[PDB]
């Protein structure tokens, strides 16, 4: 199988400057008929892939002049002369020279903006939740940039690993920020076996850790 | 002109057979110079090519990593493109796309993709969610935990869809129980808590479940 | 994609 290697994994662009993504094949994509069978797609969030460029350099029929493709052989480059808000998403290269067709791992293109620290909120679980027999304690990190962030759960001052799950939104189209939920899930018994619950947040927009806590009841 | 309309069951039990259909709106499946493909995308993991067929010679190609289990057919009787996959496991949970590709640029300067259908492989029973309000213990965050549902997806809105700014609905996570959980939050002016009511509306279409919860402090 | 090599 032909391996397609895409770089970088992720790119941050401020709107209007060019972007350049790289794709390299494990073997030549030139057919003896003289065509080179490599293609570029954009897949926006929750949407199906959209063909941007076919056979290295040609533009698919509805794609603006701002997208262009270059390269030969084994090395290919997609260029976006000016990235606009509408161009965010995951770009893929693909070869259709040999069976099976194979795609690159994808390049996530996001919008760069000023570093923004998260606003942190902790939600004590409602009585309904406690009578249900299992409880979820939610810690919300809202409207931060960039996407990297750390959340530690501390129960009665002790670090608590496991029993927690995280989830992150796509980049918000208005302010280019991210939000994150960290949910610590416990049984009602274990949950009521402790008193102080805290989520401790670190992020490069912060000068020091941010801790939000509550005493159960 | 041509649109690919996918359909199939959302849930398939493990070891059973997945079956998907791709209807051809605005044309016939027997048009010359087109290649028909099935591609899948596991949640958050990139695109895998399954197989395809070339109309002019009716050669059918399979990805060797799946070739044992997959059947791809053209169905002239129903103007349909079909995929069947036996002995499915959780590894086959993915969004499935059919695509029509012009094998030559004279036949077309763009391909056509179906909207994509989510197929979940699980033994869980279709179940509506429990909804719990999330209240804090200058600006305030409120939310709702949408818990213990199967399968995906769920719809969350605020105040019957009239409140959309500052709303973040986080991607669901699969629990060890095999059910999903997510949270939806919104930031509001604290000034407003005395005169405004906030209600999360949860619509779980696969189970016909509709739940409203008022969030208050 | 537009253009399929494996077919030729």
């Amino acid at each position: 199988d032909i391996v397609m290697t895409q770089t970088p994994l992720s790119l941050s662009v401020t709107p209007g400057e060019p972007a350049s993504i790289s794709c390299r094949s494990s073997q030549s994509l030139l057919h003896s008929n003289g065509h080179t069978y490599v293609h570029w797609y954009l897949q926006k969030a929750g949407q199906s892939p959209q063909l941007l460029i076919y056979e290295v350099s040609n533009r698919a029929s509805g794609v603006p002049d701002r997208f262009s493709g270059s390269g030969s052989g084994t090395d290919f480059t997609l260029k976006i002369s000016r990235v606009e808000a509408e161009d965010v998403g995951v770009y893929y290269c693909e070869q259709t020279l040999q069976i099976p067709f194979t795609f690159g791992g994808g390049t996530k293109v996001e919008i760069k903006r000023t570093v923004a620290a998260p606003s942190v909120f902790i939600f004590p679980p409602s009585e309904d939740q406690v009578k249900s027999g299992t409880v979820s304690v939610v810690c919300l990190l809202n409207n931060f940039y960039p996407r990297e962030a750390s959340v530690k759960w501390k129960v009665d001052g002790a670090l608590k690993t496991g029993n927690s799950q995280e989830s992150v939104t796509e980049q918000d189209s208005k302010d280019n920020t991210y939000s994150l939920s960290s949910t610590l899930t416990l049984s009602s018994t274990e949950y009521q076996s402790h008193k102080v619950y805290a989520c401790e947040v670190t992020h490069q927009g912060l000068s020091s850790p941010v801790t939000k806590s509550f005493n159960r009841g | 002109q041509v649109q690919l309309q996918e359909s199939g069951p959302g849930v398939v039990k493990p070891s059973e057979t997945l079956s998907l259909t791709c209807g051809v709106s605005g044309g016939t499946i027997s048009s010359s110079h087109f290649y028909w493909s099935w591609i899948r995308q596991p949640p958050g993991k990139g695109l895998e090519w399954i197989g395809g067929l070339y109309i002019n010679d009716e050669r059918i190609n399979y990805n060797p990593s799946l070739e044992s289990r997959v059947t791809i057919s053209k169905d002239t009787s129903q103007n349909q493109f079909a995929l069947k996959l036996t002995s499915v496991t959780a590894a086959d949970t993915a969004v499935y796309y059919c695509v029509r590709e012009p094998v030559i640029a004279a036949a077309g300067t763009v391909d056509v993709w179906g909207r994509g259908v989510l197929v979940t492989v699980s033994s869980a029973s279709t179940k509506g969610p429990s909804v719990f309000p999330l209240a804090p213990s200058s600006t305030a965050a409120l939310g709702c935990l949408v818990k213990d549902y199967f399968p995906e997806p769920v719809t969350v809105s605020w105040n019957s869809g009239s409140l959309t700014s500052g709303v973040h609905t986080f991607p669901a996570v699969l629990q060890s129980s095999g059910l999903y959980s997510l949270s939806s939050v919104v930031t509001v002016p604290s000034s407003s808590l005395g005169t405004q009511t906030y209600v999360c509306n949860v619509n779980h279409k696969p189970s016909n479940t509709k739940v409203d919860k008022r969030v208050e402090i | 994609a537009v253009g399929i090599g494996a077919v030729f």
